[PDB]
């Protein structure tokens, strides 16, 4: 769900949403690290579960058209920057 | 599995003498050879090439011909003059490859046990390396394909040679070039890298402009394995990271910093020596 | 000091508020005009003086 922006998730939510207690989260996300549909990590004196990474799923139309959103959106940032190396230097790389 | 091949550049120029034989139609007419290397190693080696009588149609891409009778005796012309050499694999110059190019492995697989092609480029419109190789496997899917069959990429480079390292840089005189130039490749380097950063994207949103919205088979291909691409985009101006580029690139400009101490007194030799080379010359001339 | 400032004499003292930030940054807004600094290095390095 969050774009990969504060993906350390602390323990709460996943004791919220799974609605289990909380000295059973610790087994409950070592057992999918061990299956290995996430690499994560846990740090415990903050009880954060940090995130890396996550397997690839199915997505539909929406999921599309905010991608192209997020590639046109780096596709014109590479652009603009390389005009800024290429008007820095005109006559000075042959 | 093969995991690069490396081509000499008597071939890449040995295909396009061919292309220019029958290139008098102008239009459409796909250049097929036989191409010839080296049971090398894992690595493997190109070293010949020769052509082969080939055509096909618009519509129903199922009518091509390989002389097989032609094969036959001219490589065993090659094998003649050559016991070296045997065969390795083929070649065809089309730009992007066509549906028809899985048959034709299909054939001579029966040559050599890992037959490999190289598609040539005699018109690259892109500025970068041409001239890339696949090979045949089979990647039996989830869905129930009894054979899924498609060409898997192999990375290639150009060979090199004594003897023809002479012949080719000779025949570079034409036009001029700085190999000799320091940092002036460089600069072109990433110029030619970036540029083939953007054309990578202005191709792949193409892609995902038709497959979003009206026409294309939306597979559980490329969609969610370019999913995985978006994972990794580092975060870069983050905590720590800052303290990757404060206590590194400082340590890079201190060595500059010493190095233009050293140039600029270096420099400064050069006045003091002509200045008294200059007016000494002068006031006992005088 | 009521008036011209703030510092209301509420239960037995004149209270402070909140005087500090957040201290943000970012260090790679200096990364598009650093690489002009080395650009011109090698600019002027290379050139036919």
């Amino acid at each position: 769900t969050r774009p990969a922006n504060h993906r350390q998730l602390t323990f709460e939510e996943i004791a919220k949403s799974a609605k289990i207690t909380v000295n059973e989260v610790e087994l409950l996300v070592m057992k999918a690290l061990s299956v290995g549909l996430v690499k994560g990590s846990i740090d415990e004196v903050d009880k954060r579960v940090h995130m890396t990474w996550v397997q690839p799923r199915v997505l539909d139309l929406q999921q599309i058209k905010g991608m192209k959103d997020r590639l046109e959106f780096w596709c014109t940032d590479v652009k603009s920057m390389e005009m800024l190396v290429e008007h820095q230097a005109h006559d000075i790389l042959t | 599995a093969v995991q690069k091949v490396v081509v000499h550049p008597l071939v890449l120029l040995s295909v396009v003498d061919h292309f220019n034989r029958i290139g008098k139609v102008g239009n459409q007419k796909r250049v097929v050879g036989v191409l010839l290397g080296s049971w090398q190693k894992k690595v493997l080696d190109v070293s010949n090439s020769f052509a082969v009588p080939f055509d096909e149609d618009d519509k129903d891409d199922s009518v091509w011909f390989l002389d097989h009778d032609y094969l036959e005796n001219m490589y065993g012309m090659f094998k003649k003059v050559n016991a070296r050499e045997r065969i390795v694999g083929w070649y065809h110059t089309g730009p992007k490859l066509h549906k028809n190019d899985i048959a034709i492995n299909e054939l001579m697989k029966r040559y050599c046990p890992n037959s490999v092609l190289v598609i040539i480029d005699v018109k690259p419109k892109d500025l970068g390396l041409p001239t890339e190789a696949y090979i045949s496997v089979e990647e039996v899917h989830d869905d129930g394909t009894p054979t899924s069959k498609t060409f898997e990429h192999v990375t290639s480079e150009i060979g090199a040679e004594e003897a023809e390292e002479v012949g080719v840089e000779h025949l570079l005189r034409d036009i001029k070039d700085t190999t000799v130039g320091t940092l002036s490749q460089r600069i072109t380097n990433q110029v030619h890298g970036l540029k083939g950063l953007n054309s990578k994207l202005l191709d792949i949103r193409s892609y995902l402009e038709k497959v979003a919205t009206g026409k294309l088979p939306i597979n559980h291909q490329i969609i969610y394995q370019l999913q995985d691409v978006f994972n990794l985009l580092p975060d870069v101006s983050l905590q720590e990271f800052v303290k990757a580029f404060y206590l590194k690139t400082n340590d890079q400009m201190v060595v500059v910093y010493l190095a233009s101490l050293i140039r600029s007194v270096v420099a400064l030799h050069n006045l003091i020596n002509n200045k008294i080379a200059n007016r000494d010359a002068e006031k006992k001339e005088g | 000091y009521a008036k011209k400032r703030g510092w209301v004499l509420g239960p037995n003292n004149y209270y402070s508020f909140a005087s500090q930030q957040q201290k943000p940054e970012d260090t790679t807004i200096p990364s598009t005009e650093l690489a002009k600094q080395v650009i011109e290095y090698a600019r002027q390095l290379e050139m036919i003086v």
